């Protein structure tokens, strides 16, 4: 199936006025060239394969940076630097996130790839076996670690990852796994109705997508004990919706976000530059 | 004889004529429907009030003026003290609705002014704090038949606690994007030299067959002034702007006692 | 083994690979799939839909809802009322449209551009407008004489509020750059007044049209790319 | 169980896929998906418009 | 199929004169052996395989030499020095170049290869990890980086590939992605007219196809944040022509280039050695 | 999709190919083309010139 | 998995290989040929 | 000796096993089995008992 | 030996993959099963 | 094979009581 070629017409003298409309209608204007000037025949053998929905997002994109830590903690902030958790989500950056806030609704399955990478810390410690990481999904629910070698680790139950340090970046898929038909990129409403005279506070609470959606969280640590020489790591992580299906368009986002929500920075929120003048060219 | 600019609405016990329409926008292409028994989801047997429920409710009017930035609906919400419609989606934790919404604003062949009229699905809108993000009261958010009104500065509370409601900033559909694109909705014009009314029916739009109306809405109602309201005689005179509301098959499911929501 | 030998791309993480991969949840059961209103099924469908063109975004204006409305009167004036150069997604005005925001997602675009003029007066307001592309390479129009030489319409106001001027596919090259370009430039749209509006008394002798634009059927885009209108602080 | 298909045309033409898990969300890309339905978006209106009539009659 | 087998011939004493011709028609020399010659049948059974366009240009060739380093970066030049962007071309080198301006348009796609190779810039300064480079193509239009570690890497949309320090030489195809029908190796023009009394310069304008030629941007980073000790990296990238056609054939280039045009250098215009004499064997 | 086809000749004789893209463009080189018309360079004039003929007449 | 077992050869980059590699443009759309006059197919050609 | 067989559905259909080892024990999974008989614990009585009838009668 | 070229994915250990692997007691003769009461096969049958 | 499909029903009224049973049974 190609885009639409142009067919031979010449001119009219007629009361078929194709050139004027009314968009009170809520129709968008829908003449063509042919309509309102003469053409030649133009066969287009040219395609939209590329702006299909899968095309548009088949792509790896970055949508978080993690960090961990291989060393001798003797502190409990140094402890909580052996392991990270993060809540899982594509708000953390602002590429992919922009793409899918094309559209109201989603279903898709994810392709998820992560690139690992180390630094030495300091040069007069020796230094360090290669190290093989862990990156654990905890379903809402599962318990969270608060050690880098609890128990959680064992991970009988949870999907756990062990990438050993320089090899092909990991990755697996997930399927669609939203308890509803579909995702939702925007949800107008609450997490619970509050009542009359009730005593739950209504001072602190929040509104929309934040107060509902839960996709688990993802955990790392590196795997070996530690070496003299402290090695710190990031995880890059990478998804890629595919098997793709959008409903409902939205105009795109025009102006920076500053948070999960839809709200703007009112030092950013003037996306044109001005012209000149309404005549410049 | 017959015209795309004369119609006539019938709803239950009520009827909408209008002798300068254009047209009727159906959201997405899709006319309001029950919920099939192949998408169904809870058990129980529902309740169909049909035409106790399924009728035009008209909220008070607006008016509009050479100043008016605009004005937002939310619904069901909006709709949440109409008669045996919002009896029933109080008795119940479950409901869907589609709607015939249309809107009503005469002049004359003197004046002019342009309100772009948009059904927006999950239609979120930003906060007024920048303590915090998504930090919107209930109260604020559901202001129910007086709606909301745009403005045409954006200023942030000095403390969180007083920001607790929408943004309402008209050139970024208080929710960031630009509002020349707000045309991706279904929508009408009122383009007061044109027409004099708006009519969109709107299927039920979610991520599932059925949700908790009383917790979510479901569809904005944005009315925007793109060519400001003017007249020679008096630049500073005001045409009302009516809204009028007929839930479409509507449909609830898990009955108890009635939801009473906080009012502060 | 089956004796195999690696070849160059081995192990590498190419962003824009298509390969299968081990799924971390097998035989998951996922939610059964209902009808919803809307779907999208190409990026070139919401490229055909109207969206309003910032026409007056000039100092003061930009950033408000006044920078949509063009303004018109009764005065009969030969000045051009707006003049723009057709590049949908680098112009100041057209990269936020619609149409110019998903451009700039990708490089290259061809096809016929559709702009659609709501007449926004009383109903006591006449006029007759002269809407204008002229395909690049000459002076650009300045004056309705030189105008009415390229594409034009001329378009009566009345009873029919809007009024289309299509900009059809007239370039050297098969696509154009989705970037300011000189050798892919695609020529100057401007409007001037054929007549002039005319009201009687008691009405407004100022007004305003809207501009939207929309691509053709036979418009399409290639070659995927990030957009220059979405950033974050590192 | 292999599948043979087109593939998308170069400068100057079938390719094969075998499913190697057992769950589709391990699969590939979906393949090109041509349709399209511009007017649910840019003609929701209930009565047809006859491009060479007036809008509004 | 096979060059030219010899026919069995003896001599001629004849009115027709194949030996005779008027080059000034336009007509190359025609004649062949067995028109001048006594000749024997000879079989060939050669062919001329290596000599098609696919065996000419079936090789990939060494196109350009970008530089990247990986250290802690105190001043702006060294920042710089954390990520390189460059402008994708054929003409930093000559070989490649000079066989494809044997035509004048061609249309293929493309295999691109890339060589990875790291050295200590220091021996005091401890050791380094094993490091991941990022190679993102930029098309024209997308943003460009300005720090290694800047937003745009993300590349949710741009292609980027990730390649491990000692794994293969990666590896990606391009199709032919021109804007015309055929790529163009020589354009006899401007991107522009110039016009009558006009105030734009025409005093510091280029010529050629430096003027409308823009196939995007590579920009290569060390995704890893720096060790104690300072990395140097090149990375070589390798660029073969498949699926080739060619238009319009050319003389090849008979004097050294000096830059991405057709212009040549005053003291290198002398391309043949003098010889003693006419007669000299 | 197998595609088996006759090697190159070499010392002292089929090849099998399968692609495993979906786009051409990652397809390995083309296969030998013989075509030649060296006329269209060698001998481009309006009027046939037989060799054993006078070249103007 | 299938067991394999990698052969000399394996992970080098021979400049004259003829291998395939992942597009990094899927499903991109090349303009259409158009004919061109003079096209070339065989080196000898232009020898002659 | 190629196994062809519906994969597990997911967001929007077969998938092809060969098994490589002599010993079963090296298979991957069982195949999807859908048995059930939840009767031997819930219902494990030696009388019938209707849900419309007494319980005890 | 075969051209290959290895993906994203490569030598890593998922917990939750099922690919084959080799058997550590080749030809081992299992024993032979018997009929034992209460099988179960799901676990939603003790949850009823 | 999938979980329990459920059918559309009404009301009773009826000697037949599902509602009612005998753990004491062991079911
Ligand atoms: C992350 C960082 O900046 N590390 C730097 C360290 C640490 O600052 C100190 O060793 C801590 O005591 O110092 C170095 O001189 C070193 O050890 O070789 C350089 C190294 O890059
Ligand atoms: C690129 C280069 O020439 N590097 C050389 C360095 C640097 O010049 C200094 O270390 C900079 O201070 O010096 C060496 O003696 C060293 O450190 O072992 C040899 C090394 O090859
Ligand atoms: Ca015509
Ligand atoms: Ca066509
Ligand atoms: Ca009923
Ligand atoms: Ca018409
Ligand atoms: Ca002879
Ligand atoms: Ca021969
Ligand atoms: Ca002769
Ligand atoms: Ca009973
Ligand atoms: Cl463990
Ligand atoms: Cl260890
Ligand atoms: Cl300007
Ligand atoms: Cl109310
Ligand atoms: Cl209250
Ligand atoms: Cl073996
Ligand atoms: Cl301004
Ligand atoms: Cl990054
Ligand atoms: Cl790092
Ligand atoms: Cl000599
Ligand atoms: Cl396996
Ligand atoms: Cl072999
Ligand atoms: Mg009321």
């Amino acid at each position: 199936p190609t885009a639409q070629s142009t067919p031979l017409t010449s001119g009219v003298n007629s009361q078929e006025v194709p050139a004027l409309t009314a968009v009170e209608t809520g129709a968008s204007g829908q003449a063509v060239p042919s309509d309102v000037i003469e053409t030649r025949h133009v066969v287009n053998y040219k395609t939209r394969s590329e702006s299909t929905l899968e095309s548009f997002f088949g792509r790896s994109a970055c949508v978080t940076i993690l960090e961990v830590e291989n060393f001798n903690a003797t502190t409990d902030a140094d402890r909580k630097k052996q392991f990270t958790t993060w809540a899982i989500t594509y708000t953390d950056t602002v590429q992919l996130r922009r793409k899918l806030e094309f559209f109201t609704y989603s279903r898709f399955d994810l392709e998820m790839t992560f690139v690992i990478t180390e630094r030495y810390y300091a040069s007069n410690t020796g230094h360090a076996r290669n190290q093989v990481y862990q990156l654990m999904y905890i379903p809402p629910g599962a318990p969270r670690p608060t050690a880098w070698d609890d128990y959680t680790w064992q991970s009988s139950s949870n999907p756990s990852v062990f990438y050993t340090y320089g090899s092909a970046p990991p990755r697996m898929s997930i399927p669609y796994v939203g308890i509803a038909n579909a995702y939702s990129h925007f949800y107008d409403g609450f997490a619970r109705v509050p009542l009359k005279d009730e005593t739950v506070d209504s001072g602190d609470t929040y509104y929309g997508l934040v107060t509902i959606n839960d996709f688990g969280t993802l955990a790392v640590r590196v795997v070996n004990e530690y070496n003299p020489a402290r090695i710190t790591s990031k995880i890059r992580v990478y998804m890629k919706p595919k098997h793709v299906r959008c409903w409902c368009p939205r105009p795109p986002r025009a102006v920076p976000y500053r948070g999960e929500g839809v709200d703007f920075k009112q030092d950013s929120i003037t996306p044109l530059t001005a012209v000149e003048n309404i005549n410049t060219f | 004889g017959y015209s795309d600019r004369v119609r006539q609405i019938t709803l239950g016990n009520s009827t909408i004529t209008t002798q300068e329409a254009a047209n009727a926008v159906v959201a997405y292409g899709e006319w309001p429907s029950y919920l099939d028994d192949k998408e169904a989801n809870p058990i129980d047997a529902p309740t169909e009030p049909d035409v106790s429920s399924n009728r035009f409710y008209t909220l008070d009017s607006v008016q509009w003026k050479s100043t008016s930035r605009g004005w937002w609906w939310k619904l069901p919400d909006a709709l949440k003290d109409m008669g045996m419609f919002g009896q029933n989606m109080y008795y119940h934790y479950l409901g869907r609705s589609g709607y015939t919404v249309h809107v009503q604003c005469n002049a004359s062949k003197f004046h002019q002014g342009a309100l772009g009229v948009f059904a927006i699905p999950e239609y979120v809108m930003a906060c007024n704090t920048e303590a915090k993000t998504s930090y919107v009261s209930y109260v604020n958010a559901n202001p129910g038949e007086k709606g909301g009104v745009f403005d045409n500065a954006y200023n942030p509370s000095a403390e969180a606690s007083e920001g607790r409601k929408f943004a309402a900033l008209d050139y970024l559909l208080g929710c960031g994007v630009l509002a020349g694109n707000a045309f991706v909705y279904p929508h009408q014009i009122i383009n007061l030299r044109t027409n004099n009314s708006a009519t969109l029916v709107l299927p039920y739009v979610n991520s599932l067959a059925i949700d908790c109306m009383a917790k979510h809405n479901n569809w904005g109602l944005v009315i925007l002034p793109l060519c400001k309201l003017d007249y020679a005689p008096n630049s500073s005179t005001e045409i009302p702007i009516t809204v009028t509301i007929a839930p479409m098959f509507t449909e609830f499911n898990g009955l108890r006692n009635i939801t009473v929501p906080a009012t502060q | 083994g089956l004796p195999t030998m690696l070849t160059p791309g081995s192990s590498q993480f190419l962003t824009s690979d298509d390969f299968q991969s081990p799924c971390a949840l097998p035989n998951f059961d996922v939610t059964p799939p209902i009808h919803i209103p809307g779907e999208v099924f190409n990026m070139m469908e919401l490229a055909e839909i109207d969206s309003m063109i910032p026409m007056n975004s000039v100092t003061g204006k930009a950033n408000t809802m006044e920078m949509y409305p063009i303004p018109l009167d009764d005065k009969g004036s030969a000045t051009p009322i707006f003049s723009i150069s057709l590049s949908p997604a680098s112009d100041k005005r057209l990269q936020y449209t619609m149409l110019g925001e998903i451009l700039n997602y990708y490089t290259h675009w061809t096809g016929s551009l559709r702009f659609t003029f709501l007449f926004c007066g009383s109903m006591m307001a006449t006029g007759k407008i002269l809407l204008s592309y002229s395909p690049p390479g000459a002076k650009p129009p300045t004056t309705r004489k030189d105008a009415m030489l390229g594409t034009h319409i001329i378009w009566d106001l009345g009873l029919q509020s809007s009024c289309t001027m299509l900009a059809p596919w007239i370039s050297n090259t098969v696509y154009r750059r989705c970037i300011k370009d000189d050798f892919t430039e695609g020529g100057y749209i401007t409007c001037f007044y054929q007549t002039r509006i005319v009201v009687p008394s008691g009405t407004p002798t100022s007004m305003f049209m809207l501009a939207f634009v929309s691509a053709c059927p036979d418009f399409s885009v290639r070659l995927l790319r990030d957009t220059n209108h979405i950033s974050q602080r590192t | 169980g292999a599948q043979v298909s087109s593939q998308k045309v170069g400068a100057h033409v079938n390719y094969t896929t075998i499913n190697y898990y057992k769950d589709s969300a391990s699969n590939a890309a979906s393949k090109l998906d041509f349709s399209q339905d511009p007017s649910k978006f840019t003609e929701p209106v209930k009565d047809i418009m006859i491009k060479t009539a007036p809008a509004l009659n």
